[PDB]
């Protein structure tokens, strides 16, 4: 149950994004708050292009590169042909 | 068997399944079986309600899913039941 409770949704929402984001060895805490008043939503987060970060207030292309990875690779690689 | 269950996951692409396996309501099962039917995590915040529910089946876990992806945690921070 997310809507258990509002007051802890927010605690764990926010918790769970900054992990999120640290996904990639690059991209810190530092970078997970910074994108956290950047966007302020995983949908923007996961929506965000490589340029998306780097305009932020302090982040970089290297780990917004990393970070485009992460959020625009498939899990499995080529399973047939998603993609390819 | 079983949306296939072979141990191939040692082949999946370490980033982006990092990000779904630290999705909210879905767990390591339905991880699983996301991966295998969703192709990436920028899909499943791409897709409706009823798709995550129709793969994971259990209609609260989408929910929490879709209704974490979609809110904005520095909104619920920034305004709502009130804040100072």
């Amino acid at each position: 149950m997310a809507d258990l409770l509002m007051e802890k949704l927010e605690q764990d929402f926010v918790s769970r994004v900054t992990e999120c984001l640290t996904t990639v060895k690059s991209v810190n805490k530092t970078d997970s708050q910074t994108l956290l008043t950047t966007f302020g939503s995983l949908e923007q987060l996961i929506a965000a292009s490589r340029e998306d970060l780097a305009l932020c207030p302090g982040l970089g292309p290297q780990k917004a590169r990393r970070l485009f990875d992460v959020l625009h690779e498939p899990f499995l690689k080529v399973p047939g042909g998603l993609e390819h | 068997m079983d949306s296939e269950t072979l141990p191939e996951s040692e082949k999946y692409n370490p980033g982006p399944q990092d990000f779904l396996l630290k999705m909210p309501g879905v767990n390591a099962k339905n991880c699983r079986s996301l991966m295998h039917h969703v192709k990436n995590i920028a899909e499943l915040a791409a897709l409706s309600q009823d798709e995550l529910t129709s793969i994971l089946g259990n209609a609260a876990n989408a929910k929490q899913l879709y209704d974490f992806i979609h809110t904005s945690f520095a909104e619920v921070v920034s305004k709502g039941k009130g804040k100072k």
